[PDB]
RNA sequence: GCCUAAGACAGCGGGGAGGUUGGCUUAGAAGCAGCCAUCCUUUAAAGAGUGCGUAACAGCUCACCCGUCGAGGC
C-alpha cells in the first residue's frame, strides 16, 4: 500500500513526537530521516507553521517529503511583522500593507490557488487580509476588490 | 419557462455556433478539485459549460434548427446523465486525446461495472478496495459525441 | 396569486470544491463551545456552513447543482 500524510509542522524545527511520530511511526519508516528530510527543506520558514505531505511506501519503507508555503494569514501577518491579527476583525485593524505586498502574497500562492490569474489570486489574498483586519492601502480589501474590477490598478499586472 | 432558462439557453445556442467541433461531455461523478484540474489544463483550447440536459437538448435543436443543418440535430440523441456542451476547433481526435490525458486515477464505486473486466464490484469490497488507497479506474471529461463538418464521432469510434 | 413536461413536488444516487485549520480565543476550537468577520476564486452549484459526531481531527449530514422518475405541488 502507499500512505500520503499531511500536516502542519514548524518549519526547520521538526521532531519525532508527536504530530509526525503518532503519523509516520506505524508505517515502519525511520522517524529520523523524515524529520531530517522536513527540517532541510523548511531552512527558510523558520519557527512559521509550514504544511508537509509525506508520501510513504509501506512495503518498501521509502517515502519522499513535498513541502509546501505557509497559510496566507501567516504570510499577511509576516509582512506586518505581527504576533496576532484583529480580535475583532472589521472593527479594529491589524496593520496595513500596500498593494504591492499583497501582490507578493498573491504571487508566491497562484499555484494552490485554483484562479488562474494575478489579479483574482490578490483578490483571493485581499479577502483574507479582510478576514483579519488588516486594511490594503487605507481601505477596506473589498472596497479594493471590488476596484480592481474596475481597473483602477491595471498598471501592476501584467 | 423560468427566467434563467430562457436566458441560459441563449448562452448555450450562442456556445454551439461559437466554434466548428461541437462536443458532448459528462461530467457525472466527478470530484470537484478534479474538475477544477481539468478545467485549468483544456483552458485556451475548448470552451466548457455546464448545465440541464433538458435545457441543452433545446439549444441544440435551435442552433441546428437555425443554422439550417440537422446534423446539430442530432447530438441530442446522446445526452445522457451530467451532460455538459463543449466545444473548440481541435479535431475530435485531437480531443478525445486531450481529454483521455486529463483523466486522473479514482477509487471504483460500490455496484459499479468494473470496466477493467464486466464484474459488478460489490460495495464492501470497494469499500475495502477504498480503504487500501487502491484507485483503478480511469475518471476524467468524458466524450459522449463531438460535430465536425457533416458528421457525428462516437467513442465506437474514436479509440482505435 | 407562484413553482410546474424548458420537469415541479417527494423519495433516492453523484457533485458539495479552492485561498483556508478565515481572524480571535483556546490545552484543543479544523463550517458545527464562544466572540468577530462572512470575502474572493473554480463553477452547473457548493454557506467562511443546517444538524449529527470528534478530545481536536475524521466520517455522516444539510443548503445548493446534476442526475433519475413523470403530475401536480402549494
Ligand atoms: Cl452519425
Ligand atoms: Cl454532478
Ligand atoms: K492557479
Ligand atoms: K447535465
Ligand atoms: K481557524
Ligand atoms: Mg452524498
Ligand atoms: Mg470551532
Ligand atoms: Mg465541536
Ligand atoms: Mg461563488
Ligand atoms: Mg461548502
Amino acid at each position: 500500500a502507499k500512505e500520503v500524510v499531511e500536516v502542519l509542522v514548524t518549519g526547520g524545527r521538526a521532531t519525532a513526537g508527536p504530530p509526525l511520530g503518532p503519523a509516520i511511526g506505524p508505517l515502519g519508516v525511520n522517524v529520523m530521516q523524515v524529520v531530517k528530510e522536513i527540517n532541510e527543506k523548511t531552512k527558510d520558514y523558520e519557527g512559521m507553521q509550514v504544511p508537509v505531505k509525506v508520501i510513504v511506501d509501506t512495503e518498501t519503507r521509502k517515502f519522499e517529503i513535498e513541502v509546501g508555503i505557509p497559510p496566507t494569514t501567516a504570510l499577511i501577518k509576516k509582512e506586518l511583522g505581527i504576533e496576532t491579527a484583529a480580535h475583532e476583525p472589521r472593527h479594529e485593524v491589524v496593520g496595513n500593507l500596500t498593494l504591492e505586498q499583497v501582490i507578493k502574497i498573491a504571487k508566491m500562492k497562484k499555484d494552490a490557488m485554483l484562479s488562474y490569474t494575478l489579479k483574482n489570486a490578490v483578490k483571493e489574498v485581499l479577502g483574507t487580509c479582510g478576514s483579519m483586519g488588516v486594511t490594503v492601502e487605507g481601505k477596506d480589501p473589498k472596497e479594493v476588490q471590488k476596484e480592481i474590477d474596475a481597473g483602477v490598478y491595471d498598471e501592476y499586472f501584467k | 419557462m423560468a427566467p434563467w432558462k430562457i436566458e441560459e439557453v441563449k448562452t448555450l445556442k450562442g456556445l454551439i455556433k461559437s466554434k466548428p467541433v461541437v462536443a458532448i461531455v459528462d461530467m457525472m461523478d466527478v470530484p470537484a478539485p478534479q474538475l477544477q484540474e481539468i478545467r485549468d489544463k483544456i483552458r485556451d483550447k475548448v470552451k466548457l459549460r455546464m448545465s440541464r440536459n433538458t435545457l441543452i437538448i433545446r439549444a441544440l435543436k435551435e442552433a441546428a434548427e437555425e443554422l439550417n443543418n440537422p446534423k446539430l440535430a442530432e447530438l441530442a440523441n446522446y445526452v445522457e446523465r451530467g451532460a455538459a456542451i463543449l466545444v473548440t476547433d481541435m479535431n475530435p481526435f485531437k480531443l478525445y486525446k486531450l481529454l483521455e490525458e486529463n483523466k486522473s486515477p479514482a477509487p471504483v464505486r460500490g455496484g459499479q461495472i468494473a470496466p477493467c473486466k464486466g464484474e459488478v464490484v460489490s460495495p464492501k469490497l470497494a469499500a475495502v478496495l477504498d480503504r487500501l488507497g487502491i484507485k483503478p479506474i480511469k475518471v476524467g471529461l468524458n466524450i459522449l459525441a463531438v460535430y465536425e463538418d457533416g458528421i457525428i464521432y462516437t467513442p465506437d469510434v474514436l479509440k482505435v
